[PDB]
RNA sequence: UGAGUAGCGAAAGACGGGUGAGAAUCCCGUCCACCGAUUGACUAAGGUUUCCAGAGGAAGGCUCGUCCGCUCUGGGUUAGU
RNA sequence: ACCGAUAGUGAACCAGUACCGUGAGGGAAAGGUGAAAAGCACCCCGGAAGGGGAGUGAAAUAGAACCUGAAACCGUGUGCU
């Protein structure tokens, strides 16, 4: 079960500034560790991972009329590695 | 052949317009751009793009000549409000009424 | 110091003779920018 | 004379002190209708310290006009002191006084003030 | 001035939240009259 | 209606130049001036995306407004101590 | 031989909702284009809003506050005084 836990790449001007550094950004659902996270991308694409960061954030506000309605909450995973690159497009 | 031209919503008090256009009925029409631009107030900058809306369909829908071409009716008349409030020394509070008019302007010959 | 009545319609229009306003000069159109 | 201009002395003796030396530099400014009556005056008594060039007059021509701006006309630099009594006063050699003008533009927008010009001959 | 309602979130729950309520026979009295009534949000 | 009346919330600003359909009130620059065991700099409660960048000017701002803690759009909180 | 949008239910629409209160608890407002979207291509004034012509339609003084459209209140014109 690996294809569950991460799910989509984000790709901004910080996440193309660090892929000058090989750090790769990634969007992860909750529930998870960082541990869990480490042996997923490590072997979907054998890559020999490195230290990890996370991170968590809370409901924006979306509304345009009639709809005064939250949005859902995010778990960013900002990843790094040495050895080795992924190109994703 | 009598023009008009209607501007709608207009964010003034009809009774702060209406002393402008006092100054701009029964005259001619180039004898107005010039004692509307010598007014100091707010009124005078929207009653004179709306002579020359006139004046310019006056030349295109119905062909006619500016050089005498005079003023028959103009007026102002009251339209839709906006309520608001203002808060006072105790927890009292009170009304504010911000107004609107509809501008209207006719230029004919004779 | 508070009133005691209603104002109509005529006075109130009675005291507006002489609230309006005025007109420029006129010099040849050119202002009077002396 | 006597104006006061709704400001109180301290801030009235400031005003008028920094109206005749912006004025100096660029020849020619925009302002409301009273002020420039009144540097119609101050800055008219400020060129006939400069014809005399003494000693003394430099000593009294600094106690209104105003702290040494820095200027930066076409490679140089300047004072406002050694501006005034170098080039105004040999320009101004053989007329008497009257080397003012004042030109009326029309009102302002916002508070309906008249604005008016003022530069020197 | 100083006026009421000097906030906060330990006793904001300690006193309204839902496990007080349970705990006591008279607070779920109050919660079995909003789910009659119908309202979207219960004593928290 | 009262009535274009009472009021517009303690306090130093002036000129010049630029962008704009449009400027006392916005951006850059000069001098002057005030608070100063505070109108400084940090942290907690509590508040909860108001933060940042391009845009925008119907309403809100006690005036104006090409500007904004306001309106659209996309984006920003990284721990073996 | 019941109501027909101030009525009938607190709610014909976003309703036990917004909003008021530490809390228990209290409480609203707000329906209708046309048979048919055929929802005004194009030209002109203006920075845009809005209006004038053209054109759809049986009628646009039925143009999205759109079925009808009283009264208070506000105005332009002039037959006698
Ligand atoms: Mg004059
Ligand atoms: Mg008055
Ligand atoms: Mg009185
Ligand atoms: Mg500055
Ligand atoms: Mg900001
Ligand atoms: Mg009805
Ligand atoms: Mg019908």
């Amino acid at each position: 079960e690996a294809r569950d836990i991460l799910k989509r790449p984000v790709i901004t001007e910080k996440s193309s500034e660090a892929m000058a550094e090989d750090k790769y950004t990634f969007d992860v659902d909750t529930r998870v560790n960082k541990t869990q996270v480490k042996m997923a991308v490590e072997e979907i694409f054998n890559v020999k991972v490195a230290s990890v960061n996370i991170m968590n954030y809370k409901p924006k506000k979306k509304r345009m009329g009639r709809y005064q309605g939250y949005t859902n909450k995010r778990r960013k995973a900002i990843v790094t590695l040495k050895e080795g690159s992924i190109d994703l497009f | 052949m009598e023009a008009k031209a209607v501007a709608r919503t207009i964010r003034i008090a009809p009774r702060k317009v209406r002393l402008v256009l006092d100054l701009i009925r029964g005259k001619n029409a180039a004898e107005a751009i010039a004692i509307l631009k010598l007014t100091n107030k707010a009124s005078s900058p929207v009653i004179e793009k709306v002579l020359m809306s006139a004046l310019a369909n006056a030349e295109h829908n119905y062909d006619m000549n500016t050089d005498e071409l005079v003023v028959k009716e103009a007026y102002a008349n009251e339209g839709p409000t906006l309520k608001r409030f203002r808060p006072r020394a105790q927890g009292r509070a009170s009304a504010i009424n911000k107004r609107t008019s509809h501008i209207t302007i006719v230029v004919s010959d004779g | 110091a508070v009133p005691k009545r209603r104002t109509s319609k005529t006075r109130k229009n009675k005291r507006r003779t002489h609230f309006k306003i005025s007109v420029p000069g006129m010099t040849e159109e050119y202002k009077l920018s002396h | 004379g006597y104006r006061k201009l709704g400001r109180t002395s301290d801030q009235r003796k400031a005003m008028l002190r920094d109206l005749a030396t912006s004025l100096i530099i660029s020849e020619r400014i925009e302002t409301t209708e009273a002020r420039a009556k009144e540097v119609r005056s101050v800055v008219e008594k400020l060129i006939t310290l400069g014809k005399k060039g003494d000693l003394a007059s430099r000593r009294n021509a600094a106690k209104t006009l105003r702290n040494v701006e820095i200027l930066n006309e076409d490679e140089t630099t300047q004072t406002a002191l050694q501006k005034l009594f170098g080039e105004i006063a040999e320009r101004y050699t053989e007329r008497q006084g009257g080397y003012t003008r004042i030109l009326k533009q029309g009102p302002r927008r916002g508070d309906g003030a008249e604005s008016v010009i003022i530069e020197l001959v | 001035v100083k006026r009421t309602y000097q906030p906060n979130k330990r006793k904001h729950s300690k006193v309204h939240g839902f496990r007080k309520r349970m705990s006591t026979k008279n607070g779920r009295k109050v919660l079995a009259r909003r789910r009659r009534k119908g309202r979207k949000v219960l004593s928290a």
